[PDB]
């Protein structure tokens, strides 16, 4: 059939259903996210906050903020 | 019916490697000039001394390393307890009684 | 064609004269590195987790 | 024997042994090799 | 269906889509580091948590060599192309094919999966033991990913070399780069597996390999066996994309063919006898180390052939053709790139040289130049050129001159004042450092930033 | 037989033997640090050597491979349980030299500094017999 | 290269030969299914690649490589004192190893290290003979070299004598610098 | 009182007048754990022999130290004085040669 | 006229493969694993159906296209052995002047020589009935009754040891190396329980595989026992 010459034929003639793409940007954010959370739970574990402040292991001068 | 390989390859390659390798490893040996002969024994000689000193007669049969050693570790302490090497020479010498 | 083939020969012989330049220098600067010296001090360095540990001689 | 701010040290800095002289030697001694053989071949990529 | 497909084309699809998708936790990875090392002091990760940042590094490692670059390069344009350069119709081992890229997926799985749920601790892309043998769970599941891993690779390799049997056309040069890294891979990957077996039997099996009395030097011999001829697999298929892309938007035939098909073999026997300079700082014997060092600079020869061909390809084109092309201008930039990541490949393969630049970041931007820029770079490059057969779109990339300018200025900012710093000195695989260098690591860290923000205009 | 265990005449009749002492270098902490002190390498102890004197190094690694490093004395070693590598150096110039270990070793791989100070032979000698 | 097959190619006797390579060219081959094929095929391939000038210097290069590989691997065995195959020395303690040590003198004092070690002065600008000097005779005693070494070296004078700092900064010099001042024996 | 007076005698003396320079038998390699081996059996064998008072035997363990570590030398000497450190076993209880 | 190939469009094996192969990962209970590994052999018996189905196509470079796979997998067979004796002769520097007692040189390497040889002349055997289009039905009880005694010897070897894998280097590589060579004979096991006579005889590929991976069993063997028992 005419359909079924092209390999993924509704996507090369511009038919697709959009949620095939936002599904595959979606996966792509959900890997990105397997690196930010696990930082985020790890720091808390080990000091109880999400994220240092910064120079928050060094001598601070008094007025530093 | 073609042939790809020596017509004896195995045979050849086995034992024509091997003979090269032995070859080879006497010009090495020639070139450096390393001692050939072979010892099968232990180099100490205070220990080689005493081994012959047993051989003689000297000291008697079957008594152990530790029993002739100016310092032993714990291990030789325990052993040096039980050790009765008169008891043992005659132990053996009923055992050549009994076969005989 | 007789231009060309020289062309293709320097592509290949210019980087091995580089190489072979290069060479000699690697053979003396390794030997320097391995060479007997007449040392008269030791200092034995142990590494730990996470700190070194250094043993020296005392003077008598 | 320590680190300086914004300090390129390009081949090492601050040798204290003939070792630590000969490891810088040799860098510089081959840098204008690398410098010969990009230049060269560089100035050649275009049409 | 979607998962059941065969079709050597779809699954080449698949390996694109994959790495691309794996490629943004990469990403993250690698984006984690520039923002930590941008000034001394932790910045992003606690001090009580520094065994995160071990992790992040040893992933970023991984993830971006087996499941990014090399699925893109060596799975994903082979299988595409590589049956219709041959006049071949399919891949000869279609249902191998099949699993080898859901092997990829489920490796990828375990991976990300053990991140969440194990304890975080690295021991770097190499792991070496005994570091490696005494850590916790974490360091088993990354072994069954590379051993699944491995599974995928070889038998890829198995089915590309199959296609000698049925090519009914003439081996152009990118037949042959895939060809030669399939050869690399099966006598490369046994070694491999059998060392990691070792690191599995010390960490589960209560074997003794790596303690007193056995020698863990006899780790990094068997790993670096490997190691060396896995970067000449990951390059190999990016020089044949480069050939086919020179001499096709140029309309030259391609120069001294059979040279550069040669040059690819001779690069192939040496870069598998080159392995130990990887180890000159362990104490090697004084002829082992000047054995290794004169083999290494010979496969610069080869390798200098490659170049000089590929610049008479570009000499000489005709200027009415249009050169703004990404694709061409990608291909072109991957000379001038390659050329400083060789060139200072070689400087450090002199060893004593090397003893003040190993483990340092002068070598971190060595392998990037030449992987994060060059890798990238060409499989970017073979994607383009392919855009109209692959079919793809909603992008814009084919003519955007300022995508490529800003890419080149940012990645140079990136890894260039790695070179200083290696110098100054920073050692590698290292969170915290001395006040003094925080001007050349911050620069860098710029440069990081803003390489993420150019991805965004694509879309 | 005692002649295959040779001495030097000296210790035969009464001379002391020396011995040998041990000390461990450690980070000083973020907390821990002097107003003048460089952050990250930094050690409570350092390695005090003469200048102008060959010294045999003779490094290893106890537990996991750590890399003994000093820049400056051109001097990258691994510490590698099972190997006790031998490095030669000789300093020519008095001054302080710092270096970082250059192996990962686990957590704290970048919290391990190396320190090394370069004195005159007399001075050395009379600090030697101090410590 | 001749072009029509009815011309005969010229062959030598041997292992290598255009005879030799004929009769194994198509073992594996599907496509040579009839002698006109199957010659057209055999010439096509001679042709491209034996004829082909640029690949006679690959040929060089992997000859050299693994001549080079060859021989590193089989001095390690012969002569490496680290290095045991055979178990008479392994079944002893190590001070018993004597035929082993055989091996080490020897292996310390290659040719080649005697040749260009005295050439550290092409690299070391101060105290490059520090090194020198070692009573105990494991190894000769080292002469620094009198010209600098062939290549790169453009840095340093061609001949040592043309460099009015270089016997200033001899070890022997520095010695007697420091000698004057108590500061150090050497 | 002979220059080669070192050499003579035995490869041993060598590194017994000089004990922070290179032993000929190892010289070839920066790898110097095999040196620190043959020097703790060394001091085992002496021990045996002439027993721990000895200064002889006091040199010798000064010169084990010379190569080995500490952290070594203190387990090596803890299976020395158990009596389970297999470089000082007595040779007429080794098992090397047994069972093949 | 036709296609030169008949291509295969879709295939589901791989799926299951591949969970299967994960579930290892992801058990709680080595019970599961056995099980687990059933499924496995089921669904890799599936796979080996799918080829010789595709003997309907009639493909002259099938039967080459499988046989050079085999070779490659030969050769992983042989690289993966010679990793194992890279790490026997790393250590070999500390070989043979510890307290532990070595294997014998007479017993244990003359019988399983004897055994082994066996085996390959019942294999060779079998490839000249192969040749003849002819069969013996005794040929095959004479593999089980061989692999049966080199179970049974291996089995009291490893229990009667006195030394154990924590003793030293050379233990480990010892027991690692003859175990490594016993799993190679139980996968010929695996393949040489389905042996039987087909009809379409010197166009199946299972034959040349079996006498050729049967030699390379024996060959390591002799390399093995010239490397630990001489
Ligand atoms: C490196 C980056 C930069 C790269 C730059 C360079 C790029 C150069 C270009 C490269 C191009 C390569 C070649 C491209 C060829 C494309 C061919 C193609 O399009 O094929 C057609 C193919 C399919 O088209 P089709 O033929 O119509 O298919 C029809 C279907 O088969 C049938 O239709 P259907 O509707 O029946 O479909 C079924 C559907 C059914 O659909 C539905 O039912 C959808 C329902 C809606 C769900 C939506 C998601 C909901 C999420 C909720 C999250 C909540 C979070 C809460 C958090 C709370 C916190 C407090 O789905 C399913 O049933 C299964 C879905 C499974 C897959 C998706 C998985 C998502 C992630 C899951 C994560 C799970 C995490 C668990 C972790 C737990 C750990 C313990 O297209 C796609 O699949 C989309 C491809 C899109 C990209 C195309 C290329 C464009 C160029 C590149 C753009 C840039 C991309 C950058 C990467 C992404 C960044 C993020
Ligand atoms: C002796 C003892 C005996 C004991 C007995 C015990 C027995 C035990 C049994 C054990 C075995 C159980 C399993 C048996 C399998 C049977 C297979 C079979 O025959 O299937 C026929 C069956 C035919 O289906 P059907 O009934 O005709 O209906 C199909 C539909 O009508 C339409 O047909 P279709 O085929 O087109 O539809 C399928 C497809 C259609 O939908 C689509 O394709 C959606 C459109 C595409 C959107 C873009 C996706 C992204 C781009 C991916 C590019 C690479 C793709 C590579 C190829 C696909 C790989 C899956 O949707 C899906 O199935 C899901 C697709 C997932 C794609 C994944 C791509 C990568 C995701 C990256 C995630 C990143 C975030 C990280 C965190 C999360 C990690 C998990 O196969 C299927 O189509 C379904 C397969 C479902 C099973 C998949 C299992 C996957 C397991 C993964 C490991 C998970 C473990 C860890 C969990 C962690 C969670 C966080
Ligand atoms: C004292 C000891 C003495 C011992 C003496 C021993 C004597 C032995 C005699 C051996 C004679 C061989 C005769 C057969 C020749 C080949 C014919 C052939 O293959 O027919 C095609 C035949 C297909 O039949 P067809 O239909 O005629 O093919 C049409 C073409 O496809 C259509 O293509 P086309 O028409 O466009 O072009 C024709 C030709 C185009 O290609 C050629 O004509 C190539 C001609 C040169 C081949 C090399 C000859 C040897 C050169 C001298 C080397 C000396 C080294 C000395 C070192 C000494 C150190 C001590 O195509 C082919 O040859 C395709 C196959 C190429 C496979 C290459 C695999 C990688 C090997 C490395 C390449 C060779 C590098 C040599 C050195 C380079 C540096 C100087 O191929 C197959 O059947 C494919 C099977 C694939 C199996 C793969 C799996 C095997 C297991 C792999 C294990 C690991 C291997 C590791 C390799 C490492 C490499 C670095
Ligand atoms: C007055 C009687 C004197 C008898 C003296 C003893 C003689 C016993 C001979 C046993 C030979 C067994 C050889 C086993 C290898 C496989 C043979 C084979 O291929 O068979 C194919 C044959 C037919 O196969 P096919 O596929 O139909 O045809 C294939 C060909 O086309 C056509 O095949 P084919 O016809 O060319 O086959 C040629 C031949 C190829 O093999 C040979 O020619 C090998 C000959 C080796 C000789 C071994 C002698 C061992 C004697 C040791 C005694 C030691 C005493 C120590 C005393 C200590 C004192 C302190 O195979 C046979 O003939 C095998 C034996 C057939 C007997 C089957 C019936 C059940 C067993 C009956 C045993 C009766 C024993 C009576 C004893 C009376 C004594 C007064 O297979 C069968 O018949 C079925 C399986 C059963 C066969 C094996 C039976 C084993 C019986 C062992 C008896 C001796 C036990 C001694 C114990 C001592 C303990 C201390
Ligand atoms: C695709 C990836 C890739 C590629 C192609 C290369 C190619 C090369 N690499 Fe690289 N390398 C890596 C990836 C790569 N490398 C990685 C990832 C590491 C670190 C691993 C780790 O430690 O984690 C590494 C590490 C590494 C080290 C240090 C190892 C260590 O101690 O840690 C060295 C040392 O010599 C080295 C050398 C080389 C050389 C000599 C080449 C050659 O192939 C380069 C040859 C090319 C040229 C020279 C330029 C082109 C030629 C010319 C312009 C003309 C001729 C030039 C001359 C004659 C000089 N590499
Ligand atoms: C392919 C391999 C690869 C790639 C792309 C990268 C990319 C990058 N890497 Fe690197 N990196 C490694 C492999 C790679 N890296 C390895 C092997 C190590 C050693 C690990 C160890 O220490 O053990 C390392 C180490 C490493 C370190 C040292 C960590 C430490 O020692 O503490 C740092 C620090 O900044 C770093 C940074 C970066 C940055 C900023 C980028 C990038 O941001 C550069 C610019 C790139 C982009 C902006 C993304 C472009 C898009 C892609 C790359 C995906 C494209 C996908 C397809 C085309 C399908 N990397
Ligand atoms: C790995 C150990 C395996 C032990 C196997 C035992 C069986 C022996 C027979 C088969 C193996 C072949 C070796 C036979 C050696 C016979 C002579 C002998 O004993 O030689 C010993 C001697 C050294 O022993 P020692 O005296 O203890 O050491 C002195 C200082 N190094 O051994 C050797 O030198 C030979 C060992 C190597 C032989 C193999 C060939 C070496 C070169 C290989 C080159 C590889 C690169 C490619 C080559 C291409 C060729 C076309
Ligand atoms: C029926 C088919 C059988 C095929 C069997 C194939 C066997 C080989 C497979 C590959 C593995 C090679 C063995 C591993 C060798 C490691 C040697 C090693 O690491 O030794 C170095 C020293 O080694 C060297 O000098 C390096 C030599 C390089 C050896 C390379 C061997 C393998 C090469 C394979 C390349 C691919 C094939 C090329 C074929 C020809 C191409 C024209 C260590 O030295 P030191 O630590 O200083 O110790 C010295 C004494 N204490
Ligand atoms: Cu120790 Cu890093
Ligand atoms: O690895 O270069
Ligand atoms: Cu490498
Ligand atoms: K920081
Ligand atoms: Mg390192």
């Amino acid at each position: 059939n005419l359909e079924d010459h092209f390999d993924l034929a509704e996507y090369m003639m511009k038919m697709h259903n959009p949620m095939s793409e936002y599904l595959y940007w979606i996966a792509g954010f959900v890997s990105g996210l397997h690196g930010i959370l696990p930082l985020l739970h790890s720091n808390y574990y080990f000091s109880g906050m999400f994220l240092p402040r910064d120079n928050d292991n060094t001598q601070l001068c008094d007025d530093s903020w | 019916g073609r042939r790809l390989l020596h017509g004896n390859y195995f045979t050849r390659y086995l034992f024509g490697s091997l003979a090269v390798i032995w070859i080879a490893e006497y010009a090495a040996a020639c070139q450096y000039g390393i001692p050939r002969h072979r010892n099968p024994n232990w180099m100490w000689s205070w220990w080689l001394e005493k081994q012959n000193q047993i051989k003689n007669g000297e000291i008697p049969a079957n008594t152990p390393g530790y029993a002739m050693v100016k310092w032993n570790n714990e291990a030789e302490q325990r052993w040096l307890k039980t050790l009765n090497v008169e008891a043992m020479n005659e132990e053996f010498a009923r055992r050549r009684e009994a076969y005989y | 064609y007789n231009l060309v083939m020289k062309v293709e020969f320097l592509f290949f012989y210019l980087p091995t004269i580089i190489v072979f330049g290069i060479c000699i220098p690697v053979y003396t600067i390794n030997f320097a590195q391995e060479e007997v010296i007449y040392t008269t001090m030791t200092v034995k360095v142990t590494g730990r987790q996470w700190y070194w540990v250094y043993e020296v001689e005392s003077p008598t | 024997d320590i680190p300086w701010p914004a300090r390129t040290d390009w081949g090492g800095h601050d040798p204290a042994t003939p070792f630590a002289e000969l490891m810088i030697n040799t860098h510089s001694m081959f840098w204008p090799v690398a410098i010969f053989i990009y230049v060269s071949a560089i100035y050649m990529v275009k049409k | 269906f979607y998962i059941l497909v065969n079709n050597n084309k779809r699954i080449g699809i698949y390996y694109i889509k994959l790495s691309i998708i794996i490629g943004i936790l990469g990403i993250v990875l690698s984006y984690i580091i520039r923002v930590e090392l941008y000034n001394s002091g932790n910045r992003i990760i606690k001090y009580d948590n520094v065994n995160y940042y071990n992790m992040v590094i040893t992933l970023h490692g991984l993830l971006m060599i087996f499941y990014i670059i090399m699925p893109g390069l060596y799975g994903g344009i082979p299988l595409y192309i590589l049956p219709i350069l041959s006049v071949i119709t399919d891949i000869v081992l279609p249902r191998i094919n099949n699993i080898s890229i859901i092997i990829v997926l489920i490796s990828y799985i375990v991976v990300i999966n053990s991140i969440v749920i194990e304890y975080n601790i690295g021991t770097g892309w190499t792991l070496y033991p005994p570091l490696s043998i005494i850590g916790t769970v974490i360091v088993n599941m990354i072994l069954y990913g590379l051993i699944i891993i491995g599974i995928s690779s070889i038998i890829s390799a198995i089915n590309f070399m199959n296609i000698l049997i049925v090519i009914d056309g003439i081996i152009y040069v990118y037949i042959w780069s895939i060809i030669i890294t399939s050869v690399l891979l099966i006598i490369s990957l046994p070694i491999l597996n059998g060392i990691l077996l070792m690191i599995l039997s010390d960490i589960y099996f209560n074997s003794i390999y790596f303690i007193l009395n056995g020698d863990v030097v006899l780790y990094q011999h068997l790993f670096w066996y490997f190691g060396h001829p896995e970067v000449y697999i990951l390059i190999l298929p990016a020089f044949g994309i480069i050939s086919i892309i020179l001499s096709v938007l140029n309309n030259k035939i391609i120069f001294g063919m059979k040279s550069m098909i040669l040059a690819i073999i001779m690069i192939s026997i040496l870069g598998s006898i080159v392995w130990a300079h990887h180890i000159y700082t362990v104490g090697l014997e004084l002829d082992t180390k000047i054995y290794f060092n004169n083999l290494t600079l010979i496969i610069s020869i080869p390798t200098g052939n490659k170049i000089y061909n590929w610049i008479i390809l570009y000499i000489g084109s005709y200027n009415i053709l249009y050169n703004g092309y990404q694709s061409l201008i990608f291909s072109i930039m991957f000379i001038i790139i390659f050329i400083i990541g060789g060139i200072t490949g070689i400087i450090i393969s002199i060893d004593i040289i090397d003893i003040g630049l190993h483990d340092t970041y002068y070598i971190v931007s060595h392998f990037h130049y030449i992987l994060s820029i060059g890798a990238v770079i060409s499989l970017l490059a073979g994607i383009l050129l392919l855009k109209d057969i692959i079919g793809y779109y909603n992008v814009i990339i084919k003519i955007n001159k300022y995508f490529g300018l800003l890419l080149f200025i940012n990645i140079n900012i990136i890894f260039t004042p790695q070179f200083i710093i290696g110098f100054n000195v920073m050692p590698r695989r290292i969170l915290e450092y001395s006040d003094n260098i925080i001007v050349w690591n911050l620069i860098s860290s710029i440069g990081s930033i803003s390489t993420i923000l150019i991805l965004l205009s694509i879309f | 037989s005692p002649e295959d265990y040779p001495t030097p005449q000296k210790y035969l009749e009464g001379a002391p033997i020396p011995s040998w002492y041990s000390f461990q270098s450690n980070l000083v902490g973020d907390m821990d640090l002097k107003p003048g002190m460089a952050r990250m390498l930094e050690v409570d102890k350092r390695l005090t050597v003469p200048t102008r004197t060959h010294i045999r190094f003779l490094i290893t690694g106890a537990d996991v491979i750590h890399s003994w490093s000093v820049p400056s004395l051109g001097i990258k070693c691994d510490a590698t349980p099972g190997r006790l590598v031998k490095i030669n150096t000789f300093i020519q110039r008095e001054g302080v030299f710092y270096g970082q270990c250059s192996e990962l070793c686990g957590t704290l791989h970048a919290f391990m500094p190396i320190v090394v100070e370069a004195v005159s032979p007399e001075a050395f000698a009379a600090h030697a017999k101090k410590w | 290269p001749p072009t029509r097959l009815s011309t005969p190619l010229y062959s030598e006797g041997g292992a290598f030969t255009v005879n030799w390579w004929r009769n194994r060219y198509g073992l594996y081959s599907r496509r040579q299914t009839d002698p006109m094929l199957a010659e057209f095929l055999f010439r096509q391939q001679v042709k491209e690649w034996f004829y082909d000038v640029p690949s006679y210097n690959y040929a060089a290069l992997v000859g050299l490589a693994l001549g080079i590989l060859v021989a590193v691997i089989w001095r390690h065995f012969l002569f490496n004192p680290d290095v045991y195959v055979r178990r008479q020395e392994l079944r002893k303690m190590w001070p018993d190893r004597h035929r082993q040590f055989a091996y080490a003198v020897p292996y310390l004092n290659p040719q080649l290290k005697n040749l260009l070690l005295p050439y550290k002065n092409s690299f070391i600008d101060n105290e490059p003979d520090y090194a020198d000097y070692n009573p105990v005779g494991l190894r000769p005693q080292r002469v620094m070299a009198i010209r600098r070494i062939p290549g790169f070296f453009w840095a340093i004078p061609q001949y040592f004598f043309e460099d009015p700092l270089y016997t200033s900064c001899s070890t022997k010099n520095m010695q007697t610098i420091y000698k004057k001042l108590g500061y150090s024996e050497l | 009182e002979s220059a080669d007076a070192l050499f003579v005698g035995t490869l041993d003396r060598l590194t017994a007048e000089h004990p922070h320079t290179d032993d000929p038998r190892f010289a070839f390699q920066s790898n110097q754990w095999n040196n620190c081996e043959l020097r703790f059996t060394q001091f085992c064998r002496c021990t045996r022999e002439l027993g721990e008072d000895d200064p002889r035997c006091k040199y010798q363990y000064y010169r084990a130290q010379t190569v080995c570590h500490e952290f070594l030398l203190e387990d090596w000497m803890e299976h020395r004085h158990r009596g389970t450190c297999d470089l000082d076993i007595m040779p007429d209880r080794q098992v090397i040669h047994m069972r093949g | 006229f036709e296609l030169n190939i008949n291509i295969i469009n879709y295939n589901y094996l791989g799926i299951i493969i591949t969970v299967i192969i994960s579930i290892y990962i992801y058990n709680n209970s080595n019970i599961i694993s056995v099980y687990n590994s059933n499924l496995l052999l089921i669904n890799i018996n599936i796979w080996m159906k799918y080829n010789i189905l595709d003997m309907l196509n009639l493909n002259v470079l099938d039967y080459k296209i499988l046989l050079w796979i085999v070779v490659i997998i030969i050769s992983n067979e042989i690289l993966l052995f010679v990793s194992f004796y890279w790490i026997y002769y790393h250590n070999y520097i500390n070989y043979y002047h510890v307290n532990i007692l070595i294997l014998n040189s007479y017993n244990i390497v003359y019988n399983n020589i004897i055994l082994l040889t066996l085996l390959s002349t019942i294999v060779n055997i079998k490839f000249y009935n192969y040749i003849l289009s002819y069969y013996k039905y005794i040929l095959s009880y004479l593999i089980y009754y061989n692999n049966y005694m080199f179970n049974n010897k291996i089995i009291l070897e490893y229990k009667n040891n006195s030394n154990y894998t924590n003793d030293s280097v050379y233990m480990t590589s010892y027991f690692y190396i003859i175990l490594l060579h016993y799993i190679h004979i139980y996968d010929s096991i695996i393949l040489i329980v389905v042996y039987n006579y087909v009809n379409y005889k010197n166009i199946n590929n299972y034959y040349i595989n079996i006498n050729i991976y049967y030699h390379l069993i024996e060959v390591l063997y002799i390399v093995i026992s010239i490397l630990l028992y001489l």
